[PDB]
């Protein structure tokens, strides 16, 4: 019952103050943060070598867009790797995308690991030194994070060990990140995966959600310098029941307005297996949803800002151009859907 | 693996 | 991670619209639920004896006052005894609130009781046979219903039991009233007693709140069915620092706002150890306060409503009116300031 | 971090010294306790009455039994109505009890109600008043009390809510019981309903218990002043996987040793719808499993106890000493099976 | 309510094997795991220079004392670098400690972390690629781990957070152990610091360890491939109340008794700021305790094995069987200490 | 006035001794 | 280099033994 | 006792 203040007026204003630009009328967040392994397969699916070359000229492409994507992205994520490369004028890409309005992002958790005696249920490891990286990534431009933690729907999942154990780590990890003016994106993913329909997706939604905020109260969290990404409320990919969208952005919400508190800044949307068509009309019913709204409605996309962008330029230099435009499409229909506007003795012991 | 690339 | 519904979309919408019409806009609760001890006392200091027929005039003299209350009471809520008295002309109380538009609300609770190896912590009962309890309520004209923890801010208190059994007791109660079609009001009150500080009231808030939303969350609470009765954030009465009315609002919404789903109707304040207009300025300044506020933020008082009124009575029936129009005149103010518009092997096992 | 003691050193020594009287070596729990309801249906199988008379005399024919239970029976639990009951010489139940070296217990729960949102689930109520009807029963002569909490194995069940709520409402119950004087039984029931097997029991049985025994402690229970009144750990009866008794032995020990604190002062196992002879058989495998066992492991049977001494009286007065004669040897049989020292395939049509 | 088994028959035999030897009768742990700072300190107070070669041989001097120590070494605990050092006859320092019949373990935690928005309070990291680290040691011949974590008594502490937090991270940690075959050492050390009597470490070791326990219990953990390793139940180190041994002892195996569930294997005490001899003392009126004690009760000490080999060596050669006799002695002593077999108004001008 | 003890669910012995 | 077991607070009994 | 009323 005894408050023994985590942050300073001066550091809430500042974790604050950053939540607030990276979620801003009409902007979202491109994540640019796959693994070296994950964008290896995106180079080899478009026939391209996975070199750190092409890894940084993809990036370059996606990063040095024209300033018609700048009232768009108000965040960029990033992978390690990238946020200490450089564009070909010699500007860091934090630079690059600094000077375009948008606030740099950094991933900092280490992956899933199994949990012993679950059906197949992982936690999220990269607390260790936790605390120094963020000290150097704030040093080095970054002001944001992510950490994201995996859920998923079965006979018997989540598991209350899987919905404990993750709220707990992502409460750990985001008192970390405010220790160090970092903002911490707190990332519950529930994945698509499975047959189930609407009605039981919105329900683990609703219980993963009262639970991550529970967690977050018992580590003392400061909300207002956090947001959360969080996948859509969507039927299971094998359920065969169709849905509206108007009912995806109903279903969704509902199980917001249930558990977030208005505290938190905003909701930064993953887009699971949705196509960036879907991804995007989606995120408009949302935003048009007609109940209350106490938070920004935005995205945090990866794929569906880039697919297009990655088929185009095809690993040939030539395509810049064209892959650019692809991507500004994108971030031009995002930022639309995130304002509702987009159209496609012993007892004395 | 990628979720967000691999649906 | 499976969903065995509590209720249909019917029982739903029949909550969710008394919830809502209860905390309608300028309007709040008066709380005439004093028990037959409680009101043995009101009696006494206005030199009046303690005789059913005094309770019952008493009570028809705040449920019968003119037309003026009529925009400003969305609810009445009554002791037992009250429930099943008749006004003057015959008409049972209940009818008397339901013609000027007001829902009737009954106080469910049996009091509290010690909670050992504590220092003078408490719990509540009142859950045994509340099921078959609140059918009868129901049928008798009861459409809410009111349950009271009691919490208190000390050297070891509110203690991690004394919060996680009175949020799983509310929680209890909660889900019983919602099986009979009883909204019910989730009263959480810490008490101002002690000498603790604004930022030692705004922390225990936070934290008896959180628990209360979990709790809620895990015995599959329907929020928008719901009313929040809590203290508003205030220094305890024994503190020597002055606070503006301002300030008391700013920890007052930022506590609820960090705590309390946007999916909850309203919330509708106990006056705690307030006079009457300190009552009305600062539930004023609450809703004035300049951050989003996503529920109601609404009155529930006894004392703040009735104080004036039981004085000029004085037990005399000559002074009918007289005792009325100070009734009408706080009934008007709390209804304005609701509003922001008020102005004063063994292995193989 | 901070203690505001629940309970006086002298409080403490009452507890436990009650508690360790009701399950001294060779000791085990009577429990005589069904509502008038159900004993009528048990005069009713014997085509008897159901009168005041026939159930005074049912539960005098059992507590009046010859010197012979004495060291069998440490506690004898009766429902409300048998309490103010007294025997034909007019002494009071509670003193018929006692005179034969019995602790007196109390059934003080008002039964389950449903927990809404599960798959049929429920929790227990009867906390309301519980601390002056405590008060009032110990002065009429209980020491001990008997609180019942359901659980039942199933495809989502038992659910987080359940085992929670239920934990919860057990510790409620047992910190008012030790305001009074009075010993709480524990009991967290887990019905034998259905087709799971041994495994999914035992499972079962330590997430429980683990969560019980985790409630206790927020809630400031002294433990040494308590029993628990689980089910052994059998596979459910629709399962037909078939088990040795060293394996339901070897399960529930396992179980218990994984999530009950020694400071328990004892285990009084229920029944779980298992036959009078087949329940001491199970008891005394139990107590010669060779894992150690750090509290007492006895019996608390009604049915299991009292099954053929209600067919031998019959409703006949002239009956009583052949029906006493049945339960004593009941007794007997399981005062040895809670030392390990008793010595006394099928299929059931009716199960097609 | 589903059990996915965490381990197979065999992976929980290897481990309850495992624990068993470690605790075995007349047996306990030499912790030898200091960090190298912390070895460079000791080195230091007997004005030796801190390098490598007198690490080395500091910890062959301890691993290599005569065959008496045989019977009294379950166990032995070593840091990261000791693990990769040789003894002068080039064999492993797993392999010479295997040889005399102990089982080698490793420290795996990476130190304590501060948790914000609490009052100085402290959680453990060290869970970032801990089951490649443990599949690496078990292959090097470690069998057993230690993972650290600190709980201070206080005005406001240990608060609700760093109990529910230090108790998830051991079984996080405890879990990533089983997996890889190694036994995990459940450390939550609650420190002596402070002028807290002896009551109020008792309650805030009951609570605690029934956090712990439900901690191991949520995450599946196998208490029988377990050991436990606390401090002693005392007052704080600035208490001026004066207790015998045998009130250290009752209230050690009260707190013990009420939240450690039989299937734990065994209990290693640390020495909590202890003299060498007080520190036997004190295991010896544990095990004499006249309660039912159904885990080993027995040693896992650093400096109460080692302060007086660490002076009698003072960093000379010619000194080595004098130290090792000094170890020796106290190895001798503990190992009757954890049988109850051992027969050996002072105020300190320092306090003030 | 159901009683588990003696309503509820019987094993193969109970049948087996009751025959 | 802070090693609780080595420089963390002495019993009183540590004293007496080495006084 | 009541606590609204009194104080």
């Amino acid at each position: 019952p005894h408050s023994h203040p985590a942050l300073t007026p001066e550091q809430k204003k500042e974790l604050s103050d950053i939540a607030h630009r990276i979620v801003a009328p009409g902007k979202g967040i491109l994540a640019a943060d796959e693994s070296t392994g994950s964008i290896a397969k995106r180079l080899q699916s478009i026939g391209t070598e996975n070199t750190e070359e092409n890894r940084r000229f993809y990036r370059q492409l996606l990063l040095t867009a024209d300033d018609r994507v700048n009232p768009c992205i108000g965040g960029v994520i990033l992978f390690h790797e990238t946020l200490y490369q450089k564009a070909d004028d010699g500007r860091p890409f934090p630079q690059v995308i600094k000077s375009k309005g948008g606030v740099v992002g950094i991933k900092v958790d280490k992956g899933v690991v199994p949990l012993a005696g679950t059906n197949g249920e992982t936690t999220t490891q990269g607390l260790d030194g936790l605390s120094e990286r963020c000290a150097q990534y704030k040093k080095d431009g970054a002001d944001f994070a992510k950490w994201r933690c995996v859920l998923k729907i079965g006979e018997h999942t989540p598991s209350a060990l899987a919905i404990m154990e993750n709220a707990n780590v992502l409460a750990r990890y985001a008192s970390i990140c405010q220790q160090n003016g970092i903002v911490p994106i707190v990332e519950p993913e529930i994945l698509p995966d499975g047959d189930h329909d609407l009605k039981r997706c919105q329900y683990v939604t609703e219980k993963v959600l009262a639970a991550v905020y529970k967690a977050l109260s018992d580590h003392h969290i400061y909300l207002e310098g956090t947001l959360l990404k969080p996948n859509m409320v969507t039927p299971g990919h094998a359920c065969t029941q169709k849905y509206s969208h108007e009912e995806i952005a109903m279903a969704t919400v509902t199980a917001l307005r249930r558990t977030v508190p208005p505290a938190v800044t905003g909701v930064t949307f993953l887009s699971g297996g949705q196509s960036e068509e879907e991804a995007s009309i989606n995120l408009n019913a949302i935003n048009k949803c007609p109940l209350l709204k106490p938070w920004a409605l935005t995205f945090s996309y990866g794929r569906a800002l880039q697919a297009s962008a990655l088929k185009a330029w095809g690993g040939k230099k030539e395509n810049l151009k064209a892959a650019q435009e692809e991507y500004v499409k994108r971030a031009l229909a995002n930022s639309l859907a995130c304002q509702g506007k987009y159209t496609p003795s012993n007892h004395a012991y | 693996w990628d979720e967000d690339w691999d649906g």
